[PDB]
């Protein structure tokens, strides 16, 4: 029954695969486009100068 | 995440900065390039080499 | 005990070392101020002989 009862603080493993899918794609998926925007204006100022 | 995110914002916020004082090069250069005499001199080269063609 | 393997391997992404950061953005952000810092050296070189 501790078995069925000591389970760890939030979901559980099997979830957190997806859970942490879903945090690392939307923290990717806010940064690097982000990135990329910010590389394609400093190469255009790199050709400017 | 946060630490990303904040990194992130940082390099946008920090690009611009740069972008913008090689954009005040530029145009304190083009300002400083031509003063009041020059720019009617050019328009009168203008004139002349229109004049001459 | 699956559940404690697929946490490490998820977590260590095949580095001995801790990966919290995502690695390719990790890297993303290097080189972007890799790339920064020659266009600085650029910028000011210019700004040197203005």
């Amino acid at each position: 029954l501790h078995m069925k009862t000591s389970l760890p603080p939030g979901l559980p493993t099997q979830e957190l695969l997806q859970i942490q899918a879903s945090q690392e794609k939307q923290q990717k998926e806010n940064l690097g486009q982000a990135l990329k925007r910010l590389e394609k204006l400093l190469k255009q100022a790199l050709e400017r100068i | 995440s946060e630490l990303d995110r904040i990194n992130a914002q940082y390099l946008e916020v920090k690009c611009g900065a740069m972008i913008l004082k090689l954009r005040m090069e530029e145009l304190k250069i083009l300002s400083d390039t031509y003063t009041v005499e020059k720019v009617e001199v050019h328009r009168l080269i203008r004139d002349r080499l229109e004049g001459a063609i | 005990n699956k559940d404690v393997d697929m946490l490490c391997d998820t977590l260590y992404q095949g580095g001995n070392q801790l990966l919290l950061s995502d690695q390719e953005l990790t890297e993303q952000f290097h080189k972007v101020e890799s790339q920064l810092n020659k266009l600085n050296h650029l910028l000011t070189d210019i700004l040197a002989d203005v």
